[PDB]
């Protein structure tokens, strides 16, 4: 049985993710073959580092790539749903239900699940781009990464997000928020309260010039050059240095950036006269300077055409955690298209891992864009437990052997409320049966009131049963759920269809 | 938990052996002895007889089959299959869900109570005082025996047997014993060599194969006075007004003529143990020597005395008006023994219906009906017991599954059709053996004594607790 | 402490075993058959084509084959022949089934068709039989029956020898007035020092111990036989003192004179019954011994004298001539003697044997198996023990079946064409209708294979003639011609078969195959 051997393989990565997902989750130590210690809860980082052996794993891993590239969340939702969807299929296999009949069932359930998810909508983010509306989503996204640190990270992100979401109104066809709109840097030392946000670009390299600040005027004009700065060389061969700034400043420039090297006298004179000098090793970061300072790089040398100058409010050199950085930023004007997250933290693993979490929080806001992304679902398995009950109803409505598959299909959605419990340390022999009753009630009405809000208690508030998601404002993104169901349903269908693994001609 | 797992793996194997031993189309099992013997029997008792087991849990599966067979003459493989899957379906609940055995045991007890409710609901009443229907019932219920051509009397012989043994008491003072029957002891069947199966008859009393000493003798005395003696003496006998003289030892001509002169019959070779059986049905006093005969030698409670010869042996009828003796007739003692193999089996069939006047929907309709009724109860039951409660429902589907598998049909699709037939339709929908089709038990009767299903479930859950309650296997002498 | 196959490969094990019993016990079928060698390890060789010998005296390695063999052993104890056809039918029923098993047909469905065919096979058997009259002029048919059973078990040159022997033997035992026959009244004797073609039919009974004295008459034309139980050797009443050679015998002869007075009384019978009269004679066969001098006196009166008789043959000897066993010569009467014809004692240098023939009214006969070697005497002994039961099956059951496989051939045609058109089973069970009819060809097929003739072509030539009968509106009994290679008519050629054998052959083969096809797990007990 190839399908039996495949089940054995997925049991390995199922064990990996089963204990991973959740704010109470457990970290994994990952040793890079190049000599790096990686400790994270991100299963995408895990699978990137995990060598793949059994070809059936290649299906599940590439599935998580579809989720992670196309959606900034859902990594464990794919691995967790997929793991159990194939685990419960072992019962269907052993009951004698053929592979094609199991496949037909999961596809029939794909339609049932998607239609119900549309009915599970509780609220909707009205796209006010307000810090309060952002926090409603940013908090639960930061959750599952660092439990209890949401206060520090929420104030960091929601304020940083307001830097890259400018004042926009009547805008549903104008896209905003590129993933590169928020940069995160690492400064060894300090703690969470030592982190901050800069409204613009921060160079991790120490100040290279001798000038600390520009003038006090608003919208200090700035130049970027592409050609190497030296004594004017003729258009051909040749087998003035400082005169560049005499040309640049004509329009109002206090800051001169050189995308290339610097000539003899200018290295002294550009800084001597109080002008900031910059050369950037990252050429995409030069494209960032086009977005932060608004600077249009001059393709020629020593000829700052007026159209090749930008307007940047303030550029200064700043001290972060004792290690010096150079800041090219905007200030209440020519609003910066990039904001920088200043992470001060002493442990290089927690420091880097905090960045890994904030990177995902940035990605979540990309999904908070206009593509039908405001829809909210009830979190803490209220979506999952309610889906269980509604799926079993479709079983009663469905004649044939498809009834057997639908029944085992609902069982699979218990892995998410189970994982929330096993990681949190509440007895799965008590929390799970209390979840069933909390969501399974006889409502005097067609609208379940306060019974779609029943949650899973991951807090230390000792209580028999579970809590209400509105207490902490725990909502899940509908688009994350809907896309995840599509990925996992098709991914499990793929594994369930593998009848033989044949080596190609070699 | 590892020790409890090993107990589970034991019963799964016991069941896999017995699994396909159920049905008129049952597959045969090959018993290989180390001496080279090979037996293809379909008797699940014989299968369990030779199965050499390792885990003592399997030894309790054997003791379970002994318990069922001793009480209810049927239920052998029904209990082994049912009990094993009851344990097996609980396996992921033990290992994966981390459910403590005490929780699982408590859940099975609640399922037992609820299951007995369903068994009552699906029952069909039958009137045990309708002897004509009891003949049609027992004759069909003993189906597939060697005496089909003689089933008329091979059935009626058992009906007239249980007719009298019925332990009849009913009142609110002591209670209703419900016609408790002991076929082993209370019934003393006297198999008569000679005759044919259909010539077999039923008597009332005790019948002895001890022959008569003189061919001319008082043949019938309606109110005799029986002298039970082992050993002047012939005259001493008559002092107490006797009519029948029974001697333990051999008897000479003098005892024939002297007692005949006074109108007394002579019977020889009757041991004091048969003289005690005479006392059970008449009441004569057992005496050794004739000089010790006293006035207590009486022949009370003697309805009929008969001396007829059958099978080269004269018989002494101790007839009187929880005991009976059947005058079974057979061309040989092996034919008489063949009667037992088929007749006493009918006695169990009648014992079951006399135990409770109720029938069970066969063809597996009982089990699939339980699997549906438990499902409706499960979703209405709160607590962790929602998980183990469903285990019994999945276990009750194995019995109808084996009826399909041994019928050669699709074991998956036919079960799902049965589920829908019991869900929206009647509880009487079962499995046909020959056609392999889903049929209603109204058309294809196969109505089974309910007490078989009641004791099968009771003993299955009982043994399931015995297998789950064991936490380790420890060596000790 | 358990071993079994949760996969159905137990069927692959059982089928593999049957294929072995096929390849072993198939090649012995037919007058074109081969001979199997059983070596007992003590140096004795049993050269046999007989199935019962190959079934009961083979070392069986396969545990499944133990069942097929022991079950087939029940064939001989019911009908007395047909054990090879059981083995072949079983193997092909299992082999044709394996084909349908791999198609997903549950063993039940296959088995039910095997039972449905059994019901149909009984119809054919009763319609195909030829009712035989009880005319004692059936010598032609009885001779033909003997050839059917002999040509199988012997080399076809001993058939011309054994054909009149077995035929005339059973003609003697078969009682008239519709009375039965008793094969226990037909004696089979073992004699060495002659060739296998010398096997002979004796009208009466032959005794082992012959005369041991030079004056014993060679033969008596008209013999009157005495069975004498009196001790004629040295006996004494239940003091002997001699002082010289002269006084020894005077005392012992006087004590033996108690015998000699009976020796006088025996020759007083001889004088009472034709002492000197011509064409009359006196044969003495004594349970006890005869004194050497008592033999001399028996020679004096020309008496054929035998001594130290075996009890069981002596009990027969009373039945042989109809005389009585004499417990005392003083009771010796003239009418006690039994009359017989040619009585002679043939001299074999090992032991002279007494031939007591042309007897009063014994209704009993003896077949003397002649042959020098042990492997030859055994083969012939089986041929006689088998053929006597073959001719018994015909005289007991007046129904004879056209042989040469006409039963197994025509039953194929009737079950192939009619059953589905009868609607006598079911649509899915048709796999059993085909399986059985295809397996019915194992008998006519094996008969051809062992002859060297083309297996397929001979079966085709049979079907062609059977088709002619359909348009000819006549009964044409078509069989396999194992000599020319073509078809033949069993009723013209003389090849016959038994109603009872074929009845129990199909019944048993269905049972053996049904039990094996329904096998699920092979279990180990006591381990």
């Amino acid at each position: 049985g190839q399908i039996i051997k495949s089940i054995a393989a997925i049991r390995e990565l199922h064990q990996m993710c089963l204990t991973s997902m959740g704010p109470c989750g457990r970290n994994k130590i990952i040793v890079n073959h190049l000599g790096k210690i990686i400790i994270t809860n991100d299963a995408a980082t895990m699978l990137r580092e995990l060598d793949i052996v059994h070809p059936a794993v290649k299906v599940l891993v590439m599935a998580t790539e579809q989720q992670k590239i196309d959606m900034g969340d859902g990594t464990n939702l794919v691995m967790i749903l997929a793991g159990e969807l194939l685990n419960v299929s072992e019962k269907l296999i052993s009951m004698g239900l053929s592979a094609v009949e199991i496949i037909q069932g999961y596809n029939m359930a794909r339609k049932f699940t998607l239609k119900e998810l549309d009915e599970m909508v509780v609220g909707e983010i009205t796209d006010k781009n307000d810090k309060n509306e952002l926090l409603k989503m940013i908090k639960p996204v930061i959750s599952s990464k660092k439990y209890g640190s949401e206060d520090i990270l929420s104030e960091l992100v929601s304020e940083a997000v307001s830097h890259v979401l400018p004042v926009a109104q009547q805008a549903g066809e104008i896209p905003y928020f590129n993933v590169d709109s928020i940069r995160v840097v690492k400064i060894m030392g300090g703690s969470l309260s030592n982190s901050t946000v800069i409204k613009g670009m921060v160079f991790n390299r120490e100040p290279e010039g001798h000038v600390k600040s520009l003038s006090e005027d608003k919208k200090h004009k700035v130049a970027v050059f592409t050609c190497p700065l030296d004594i004017a060389n003729t258009e051909t061969k040749g087998t003035q240095i400082d005169a560049m700034m005499k040309e640049i400043a004509d329009m109002g420039v206090e800051c001169i950036v050189a995308g290339a090297g610097v000539g003899e006298l200018a290295l002294h004179y550009l800084n001597r006269y109080g002008i900031l000098v910059l050369k950037v090793p990252s050429k995409f970061e030069l494209r960032r300077l086009c977005r932060v300072c608004g600077a249009t790089p001059l393709p020629r040398l020593g000829a700052p055409t007026p159209e090749e100058l930008g307007l940047v409010e303030t550029v200064k050199t700043m001290e972060i955690g004792g290690d010096r950085v150079t800041v090219f930023k905007q200030e209440q004007g020519e609003i910066s298209r990039t904001s920088t997250i200043i992470l001060r933290g002493a442990t290089q693993n927690n420091l880097d891992d905090i960045e890994r979490a904030i990177d995902d929080g940035v990605a979540a806001v990309k999904g908070l864009m206009k593509p039908s992304g405001g829809k909210l679902l009830p979190g803490a398995g209220a979506t999952e437990i309610e889906l269980i009950s509604r799926i079993t109803k479709y079983g009663e409505r469905t004649p044939g052997l498809l009834q057997l598959a639908i029944k085992q299909f609902a069982v699979a959605f218990e892995v998410v409320p189970r994982t929330l419990a096993e990681t949190a340390g509440l007895d799965v022999n008590e929390v799970l049966p209390n979840l069933y009753a909390a969501h399974n009630v006889t409502e005097p009405g067609a609208v379940k009131t306060d019974h779609l809000y029943k949650g899973v208690d991951i807090d230390g508030e000792s209580d028999e049963g579970v809590k209400d998601i509105r207490e902490e404002n725990i909502y899940d993104m509908l688009a994350t759920k809907k896309f995840a169901i599509n990925v996992a349903t098709e991914a499990a269908t793929t594994v369930l269809s593998i009848d033989q693994i044949i080596m190609a001609k070699k | 938990r590892q020790a409890q797992i090993s107990n589970i793996t034991a019963a799964k194997a016991v069941a896999d052996v017995i699994r396909t031993c159920l049905g008129p189309k049952a597959m045969l099992k090959m018993l290989l002895d180390p001496m080279g013997g090979l037996v293809l029997t379909n008797d699940g008792h014989a299968i369990l007889r030779e199965i050499d087991v390792a885990h003592p849990a399997a030894k309790s599966m054997l003791e379970l089959s002994r318990t069922q067979d001793e009480e209810v003459g049927d239920g052998t493989t029904t209990v082994i299959i049912l009990a094993g899957e009851i344990l097996a379906q609980c396996a992921p609940y033990l290992i994966e869900k981390n459910i403590h055995p005490v929780i699982i045991i408590q859940a099975l007890k609640k399922a037992l109570t609820d299951a007995l409710e369903v068994i009552k609901q699906v029952s069909k009443p039958v009137d045990v005082e309708n002897d004509a229907a009891m003949k049609k019932l027992i004759q069909a219920s003993i189906g597939t025996k060697y005496v089909i051509h003689w089933s008329e009397k091979m059935c009626e012989l058992a009906l007239d047997a249980v007719k009298t043994v019925r332990k009849d008491l009913g009142q609110t003072v002591e209670g209703e014993p419900n016609f408790e029957i002991d076929i082993k002891r209370y019934v003393r069947v006297e198999k008569i060599p000679g005759g044919d199966v259909l010539d077999s008859r039923v008597l009332k009393g005790v019948l002895l194969n001890k022959d008569v000493v003189h061919p001319k003798m008082s043949r019938h005395i309606e109110n005799p006075r029986v002298v039970l003696l082992d050993c002047l003496m012939c005259e001493q006998i008559l002092a107490v007004r006797p009519t029948l003289v029974i001697t333990e030892k051999g008897v000479s001509d003098l005892a024939q003529h002297y007692l005949l002169k006074g109108g007394c019959s002579v019977l020889r070779r009757v041991k004091k143990s048969d003289n005690n059986r005479i006392a059970r049905v008449t009441g004569a006093t057992i005496v050794n020597r004739v000089e010790d005969l006293k006035e207590s030698d009486v022949g009370t409670n003697c309805g009929l005395f008969k001396v007829e010869m059958i099978g080269d042996e004269y018989f002494s009828f101790l007839d009187n008006c929880k005991a009976c003796t059947i005058m079974l007739r057979g061309g040989s003692k092996d034919i008489l023994n063949e009667i037992d193999r088929n007749l006493q089996d009918a006695m169990a069939v009648a014992r079951n219906v006399m135990l409770s006047p109720s029938l069970s929907p066969g063809g597996g309709a009982t089990e699939m009906a339980v699997s549906v009724k438990l499902a409706e109860k499960a979703k209405q039951l709160e607590g962790i017991q929602q998980w183990p409660y469903q285990a019994v429902a999945d276990a009750m589907e194995c019995i109808p599954r084996t009826l399909i598998q041994n019928a050669g049909g699709d074991p998956i699709r036919l079960l799902s059709q049965l589920r829908a037939k019991h869900a929206q339709g009647n509880f009487t929908t079962g499995i046909d053996g020959d056609k392999g089709k889903i049929v209603d038990m109204v058309s294809y009767g196969i109505w089974e004594p309910e007490v078989i299903k009641q004791q099968s479930v009771k003993t299955a859950i009982e043994s399931a607790c015995l297998l789950l309650r064991v936490d380790d296997i420890v060596s000790g002498v | 402490k358990a071993e079994s196959l949760r996969r159905d490969a137990a069927l692959k094990v059982n089928v593999t075993s049957a294929e072995g019993l096929q390849s072993v016990l198939e090649t012995n079928l037919g007058p074109k058959g081969t001979l199997k060698m059983l070596v007992d390890g003590a140096g004795n060789i049993k050269l046999t084509k007989d199935g019962k010998v190959l079934l009961t005296e083979m070392q069986i390695q396969s545990p499944t084959a133990v069942l097929i063999a022991r079950a087939a052993a029940a064939q001989d104890e019911i009908t007395g022949d047909g054990t090879t056809t059981v083995v072949c039918l079983v193997g092909e029923l299992l082999r044709q089934a394996h084909r349908f098993i791999q198609e997903g047909v549950h063993p039940r469905i296959i088995t039910d068709g095997f039972e449905i065919a059994r019901k149909e096979s009984m119809k054919f058997l009763d319609e195909f039989k030829i009712s035989k009259t009880n005319l004692s002029n059936d010598r032609e048919f009885l001779l033909q029956v003997a050839r059917s059973s002999l040509l199988t078990k012997v080399d076809a040159d001993l058939t011309e020898v054994l054909t009149p022997i077995v035929t005339d033997a059973v003609l003697s035992v078969y009682d008239a007035q519709a009375d039965n026959l008793d094969l226990h009244m037909v004696e089979i004797m073992q004699m060495q020092h002659l060739s296998p073609k010398d096997t002979t039919f004796i009208k009466g009974l032959v005794l082992d111990h012959g005369g041991r004295h030079p004056d014993m008459p060679t033969r008596v034309k008209n013999a009157y036989v005495l069975i004498l139980n009196v001790s004629l050797e040295y006996e004494k009443t239940e003091g002997f003192f001699y002082s010289s050679a002269d006084q020894r015998d005077k005392l012992a002869a006087s004590e033996r004179k108690f015998v000699d007075a009976k020796l006088k009384k025996i020759i007083d019978l001889k004088n009472e019954v034709c002492g000197m009269d011509p064409d009359k004679g006196f044969v003495i066969i004594n349970q006890k011994g005869i004194d050497p001098m008592s033999l001399d006196v028996f020679a004096k009166h020309n008496i054929l004298a035998l001594r130290r008789a075996k009890r069981r043959n002596m009990e027969r000897l009373q039945l042989v001539t109809g005389g009585e066993a004499q417990n005392s010569v003083e009771d010796l009467s003239p009418q006690i003697l039994g009359f017989s014809g040619l009585v002679y004692q043939e001299t074999i240098g090992e032991e002279k044997f007494t031939y007591v023939t042309e007897n009063t009214d014994p209704k009993s006969c003896t077949i003397l198996i002649k042959g020098s070697t042990h492997y030859a005497l055994a083969q012939t002994k089986d041929a006689v023990r088998d053929g006597l039961r073959a001719v018994a099956n015909v005289l007991k059951d007046k129904n004879i079946i056209p042989g040469a496989g006409a039963f197994y051939i025509a039953l194929s045609r009737y079950l192939r064409s009619a059953n589905m058109n009868k609607l006598g089973a079911k649509g899915k069970t048709k796999t059993g209708i085909e399986a059985f009819a295809e397996a019915l060809l194992v008998i006519p097929k094996t008969l051809v294979k062992n002859s060297g003739f083309d297996p397929l072509d001979v079966l085709a030539m049979v079907e062609d003639e059977l088709d002619d009968a359909q348009d000819s509106d006549e009964t044409r009994y078509v069989g396999v011609d194992l000599n020319i290679g073509d078809s033949c008519d069993p009723t013209i050629e003389g090849i016959w078969d038994s109603y009872r054998v074929l009845r129990n052959a199909i019944t048993g083969a269905t049972g053996i195959a049904s039990n094996l096809l329904l096998c699920d797990e092979l279990l180990r007990a006591g381990r």
